[PDB]
């Protein structure tokens, strides 16, 4: 039985959820970030060399709301990319990217902010030396993220089909999945891609901060909630990614199990994962009185 | 101001040596040192050129590869070593000392010079006069030339006049075609266009008896003229 | 006690007052005439072309 | 004491009549005068070259004679020479005090000068066999910090100093041949007549004096101001000069008349001069300000002909080359910019 | 089926 | 192409290594923290001299604690207008200032019944809130408290400041001097002011300094770097 799905991948009433939820997301990740791009062209103080980091993060999550976020909101309400196949891997590679880029910066600025503190007297950095780094970040967002795009293409389901919306009738379903000839390989893939992107930097960000934190005792109350808070994001908000990706190659599901999570919570997930980008420039900004003078 | 070689003597073809010029009383460091050598009875020739802080080192065409020039700043000495030498080395090597600034004064101090025996695109100079036999009192011109105009687009003409007393290592006359170096009397004076230059000794006398060698600093292949010989 | 600060000055001040002035108007022609007489021989207030600029950009 | 009060009432009398005649002496205002005169157009000096080296607050820069070497002081220690067609480093001079106020260049180009806090005019020697700058003299005398030197030759250097004397120096010899008394406050600024026999001296009392070299004696007050005098230059016809103050105004005074001939002023202008210098034909007065820009004053109008705003903090130094060729100005963003008028 | 683009 | 005579790219090489030494000698001056010692007459600026240790100008005294090289600048010789020079002084880390407690008894040399103490607290107005200073960390450091202690049991403070209505004790006394030296500061949000009484012994004060000094850039570090 040629499986005949309904076009609409939702309930149209529950499809306002996804539609409402990703508009909030998307106005701030998108207003806000142009925003914090504007304020460091808009002064002869912001040609520092901290804002080449904060600009690096506005940029990847200006590519994040960009693409990303409209990416997995296709994804869930509609039926497979229909954009093509060309259309849905660029996409796709824009969505690791922009992840990778993301964490890195964060690990990058954390380790600007660290150097800033443990050490008082420090001849921390310069263009070239930050620049480098901005650059590194990139690479390593692009190499890291090389074997996701090694394999992508699009998986013509066939055995399953879609009910067209013009009148409810067959319609083989292509999604864009992961057309992996050595799929067995991939199990530890997205393994070493946890350490890589969660716990190493997790890792980092937890001691940089934390040292900062010790040192700074050894008023301004502020900035020590500022470490808290985002510590905390990267801590829970991309937490269950991870555990939902893992879970994927790890212990697995059982059918109907697989469809709940794999239908409702994990576009849940992707609001959370998207949300340390839509957080990102308000945090970084306002925690900062060097743009909000 | 005081520079002193040593090293020198007669080797065996096809060896090495090591020649050493010692500085003194002079800042050594934010200087740069040449080697010119003077074959028996003939002109100068330029070999090496090491700059200030070892940042470019050239060399001459003749002695590519064969020879290492090196300076060690903290204490003083420049260096020059040279292996596989044939019959041709055979010269008394120069260490001669250059700054290079505005104003500056290139090739102001020459050495006294070790001796050693043994068992293209570069500004062609002619100095077509080979001896001028001259009375005291009198006036004096020289003339040399260049195959390819010195005259740079900045306004500088890069020829430099030298006098080698007998006896006696090449003193800086007239620098950049018209500029009197220092110590040197006024009566010394130069001109010309941008090929013939000329340089008149108005009121010659003695300690002024010697050969007058003239050489371009346009490009690094320094070229040094015949030479020419004023007898009295 | 200042007597001889006092007398320093007044001298001094006697000393000013004895010079000849010319007027003002005079002062005025002559800044003028050396004004108009060296100009188009200042290069910033009349500028000169681009070939005699040794400031130029073009280098 | 009564004698006292009498020498205070002669002294009084003496001003009047000096006032008496210097109003005597005004007939017309030079405005008027040079209200026929065709105006400047809109002057647009563009930034040719900027000088990067510097690490602090560049505090005074001086032109060499042949207008293409120029020396700025910076306040971390450094004397840099500057190649300004190529902005190639000549040379770099290590000072011993590091609060340099005021540095001057030897109109034979063998000697800079400079001076500060330290209240001593450091002379260096350029042109040693050596190969390396040295300092040939180390003038003390002077209590109070030094604010401007400038040479008169190779042997003679003026200096003004913050305990309201302006000294004339020996360099050979190394002591104050003449001593310049009569200023209550402190001397900021001296510029030198082109012929080399008078100097102004702006002072912190609100008043610019004029000196004579050899006789050393001040010839003439003048007054008007109403703070403190921070800069000075000489027309290049030597009948006239330009006094730069903290109450926003620049003034030009005429050494015959003796007495103000035009202020140089606007509403929206309320910071006051740092550095002020003529240009080769005097028509232009270049002034530097703390609004973080230079003006260009018509010398013969009072009318703003240009901005030059290119810098980010405080303009503290100026200069014309001695052929008018382009304009200096030094600022404490560690930035000297070269300026030249567009074609 | 469909599963969720990785990140 | 390159247009440039053997000269001209001899000169760029001297030019870049001009530059090199420059780059060198700035990076060793900002690992160099500079101190203003501004005070009274004679408000405990000899002690202070002995202890963190031709022209009458700037005295430069320079002293190391744990690899964090001083230079602490005297400025007390310059009998010129205050306004004039204080400008150079601008990128300096602390404006250490010394205060004498036996001020409050004595009176100025130019009798006028102008108290020593009230001098030092005018002083202390032009300073803290000063328009150049909108960043410096003071280290006032409340010289002489010895003669202070013996003063304070037969001379009243009342003499100095009337409306202090505490003991005749040095620490009710001491506190309200530093209190009332401390409150003259209208920029508290920005800046502090780090009081210490000097002690007899010349090994623990120069500790305080090297902490307050520690503080004050770790602050400014921080805020450069940017956290608030």
């Amino acid at each position: 039985n040629i499986t005949y799905v309904n076009y609409y991948l939702h309930q149209p009433q529950v499809a306002a959820i996804f539609i409402i939820s990703y508009f909030l997301i998307f106005f701030l990740c998108m207003m806000g970030n142009t925003v914090v791009c504007f304020i460091v062209m808009r002064n002869k103080h912001m040609h520092t060399v901290t804002n080449l980091f904060i600009l690096n993060l506005a940029i990847s999550d200006l590519l994040v709301g960009i693409f990303c976020m409209p990416i997995t909101l296709l994804d869930n309400i509609i039926a497979g990319w229909p954009f093509g196949n060309t259309m849905c891997k660029i996409s796709g590679l824009v969505q690791g990217i922009s992840v990778a880029a993301s964490v890195f910066t964060l690990v990058a600025i954390a380790v600007d902010r660290f150097q800033c503190v443990v050490y008082p007297f420090k001849p921390k950095l310069t263009i070239k030396t930050a620049f480098v780094i901005i650059m590194i970040i990139w690479v390593l967002a692009i190499t890291i993220m090389s074997p996701s795009a090694v394999m992508l293409h699009v998986q013509e389901e066939k055995y399953y089909r879609v009910r067209l919306n013009s009148q409810n009738k067959t319609s083989p379903v292509y999604w864009c999945r992961e057309d992996w000839p050595n799929q067995e390989m991939r199990k530890i893939y997205t393994t070493v891609l946890f350490a890589n992107i969660y716990l190493a930097p997790l890792s980092l960000i937890v001691i940089m901060y934390g040292r900062i934190g010790i040192s700074l005792f050894r008023k301004k109350q502020k900035i020590i909630k500022m470490l808290l808070i985002v510590a905390l994001l990267f801590i829970l908000s991309w937490l269950p990614l991870w555990t939902l990706m893992m879970l994927s190659d790890y212990a697995d599901l059982s059918p109907n199990e697989l469809q709940i999570i794999n239908i409702y919570i994990y576009p849940f997930a992707h609001w959370l994962a998207f949300g340390n980008s839509s957080v990102n420039p308000i945090i970084y900004g306002f925690f900062n009185e060097n743009f909000r003078r | 101001v005081q520079l002193v070689e040593s090293g020198g003597g007669l080797v065996q073809p096809g060896g090495s040596r090591k020649l050493s010029c010692s500085a003194s009383g002079f800042a050594f460091s934010s200087f740069g040192m040449h080697w010119v050598r003077q074959a028996p009875e003939k002109g100068l020739e330029w070999v090496a050129y090491i700059s200030s802080g070892s940042g470019t080192i050239y060399y001459a065409d003749t002695v590519k590869g064969r020879f290492t020039i090196s300076r060690d700043d903290p204490k003083n000495t420049l260096f020059l070593q040279m292996t596989s030498l044939r019959s041709e080395d055979t010269a008394m090597y120069y260490c001669v000392r250059s700054i290079y600034y505005y104003g500056s004064s290139p090739f102001d101090f020459w050495g006294q010079g070790t001796t050693l025996t043994v068992s293209s695109a570069d500004i062609v100079m002619t100095q077509a006069t080979s001896s001028v036999p001259v009375t005291p009192g009198e006036s004096v011109s020289i003339s040399c030339r260049s195959s390819k105009s010195l005259l740079h687009s900045n306004g500088n003409t890069y020829l430099y006049w030298f006098l080698q007393r007998p006896g006696q290592s090449p003193q800086l006359l007239i620098y950049r075609m018209s500029n009197l170096a220092s110590g040197v009397p006024d009566r010394f004076s130069g001109s010309g266009s941008g090929t013939a230059f000329t340089l008149t000794i108005s009121r010659l006398e003695a300690e002024d008896v010697g050969v007058y060698y003239c050489m371009q600093h346009l490009e690094y292949p320094l070229t040094f003229g015949a030479g020419t010989k004023l007898e009295l | 006690a200042s007597i001889a600060q006092a007398r320093k000055l007044v001298e001094q001040l006697k000393m000013e007052a004895n010079i000849d002035r010319i007027k003002v108007s005079k002062a005025a022609a002559d800044l003028m005439a050396y004004c108009e007489a060296h100009a188009k021989e200042d290069p910033l207030l009349t500028p000169v072309p681009a070939s005699e600029n040794p400031f130029r950009e073009k280098k | 004491q009564s004698e006292l009060d009498q020498l205070r009432q002669e002294a009084e009398q003496l001003k009047n009549q000096i006032r008496d005649a210097r109003k005597a002496c005004a007939d017309a205002t030079l405005s008027q005068i040079t209200n026929n005169i065709d105006p400047v157009g809109r002057i647009q000096m563009r930034t040719r070259r900027t000088l990067r080296g510097h690490l602090a607050k560049i505090y005074a820069m001086h032109w060499g004679t042949d207008s293409r070497l120029l020396v700025s002081a910076s306040q971390d220690g450094k004397l840099i020479i500057w190649d300004s067609y190529t902005t190639n480093k000549v040379h770099a001079i290590p000072l011993r005090s590091s609060w340099v106020m005021t540095c001057a260049y030897a109109p034979s180009g063998n000697y800079v000068a400079c001076g500060g806090l330290d209240n001593i005019c450091s002379i260096y020697n350029l042109k040693t066999r050596e190969g390396n700058v040295r300092v040939s003299r180390e003038l003390a005398g002077h209590t109070g910090y030094l604010s401007c030197c400038r040479f008169l030759d190779d042997n003679q250097i003026v200096t003004s100093s913050g305990d309201t004397t302006c000294a004339l120096w020996d360099i050979e010899t190394g002591q104050q041949t003449t001593t310049f008394t009569g200023h209550t406050g402190d001397v900021m600024s001296l510029s030198l007549a082109p012929d080399t026999r008078l100097f102004v001296s702006g002072a912190c009392d609100a008043s610019a004096k004029l000196w004579d070299v050899r006789e050393g004696m001040c010839r003439q007050t003048f007054t008007g101001h109403e703070s403190d005098i921070n800069a000075i230059c000489f027309f290049p016809n030597g009948n006239a000069f330009a006094t730069g103050s903290d109450d926003a105004t620049c003034r030009l005074f005429d050494l015959r008349a003796d007495q103000e001939l035009m202020t140089y002023s606007h509403d929206n202008i309320i910071c006051g001069i740092t550095s002020v210098s003529f240009s080769k034909s005097g028509r232009l007065l270049l002034a530097g300000y703390d609004d973080f820009n230079c003006n260009v004053w018509d010398a013969l109008k009072a009318d703003r002909a240009g901005v030059l705003a290119g810098h980010d903090n405080r303009v503290s130094c100026l200069g014309v080359t001695d052929d008018g060729m382009a304009v200096a100005t030094g600022s404490w963003d560690s930035f000297l910019k070269i300026w030249n008028g567009s074609s | 089926p469909n599963l969720p683009q990785r990140f | 192409g390159c247009t440039l005579s053997a000269e001209d790219k001899a000169a760029v090489e001297r030019s870049k290594m001009i530059d090199r030494n420059l780059r060198e000698d700035g990076e060793k001056a900002a690992r160099e923290v500079k101190l203003l010692l501004l005070g009274a007459g004679e408000s405990g600026k000899s002690t202070i001299v002995k202890q963190m240790k031709k022209t009458t100008g700037i005295v430069e005294t320079h002293f190391t604690f744990k690899d964090l090289h001083f230079k602490m600048f005297d400025v007390g010789a310059q009998r010129s207008e205050r306004k004039k020079w204080i400008h150079c002084f601008e990128g300096v880390t602390a404006i250490i200032f010394c205060v004498a407690l036996s001020d409050y008894d004595l009176v100025l040399a130019e009798d006028e019944e102008m108290n020593r103490m009230h001098e030092s607290m005018k002083l202390f107005d032009s300073i803290c809130n000063n328009k150049w200073f909108t960043d410096t960390s003071i280290i006032l450091f409340l010289n002489k408290k010895d003669l202070f202690e013996e003063k304070i049991k037969k001379s009243p403070l009342t003499i100095c400041y009337p409306e202090y209505a505490g003991s005749n004790t040095y620490e009710e006394a001491a506190a309200y001097i530093q209190c009332q030296f401390e409150d003259l500061n209208k920029r508290k949000d920005t800046k502090e002011i780090y009081t210490h009484f000097t002690c007899s012994t010349d090994t623990k004060n120069v500790q305080f300094v090297f902490d307050a000094v520690t503080d004050v850039i770790i602050k400014n570090n921080l805020k450069d770097c940017g956290l608030f």
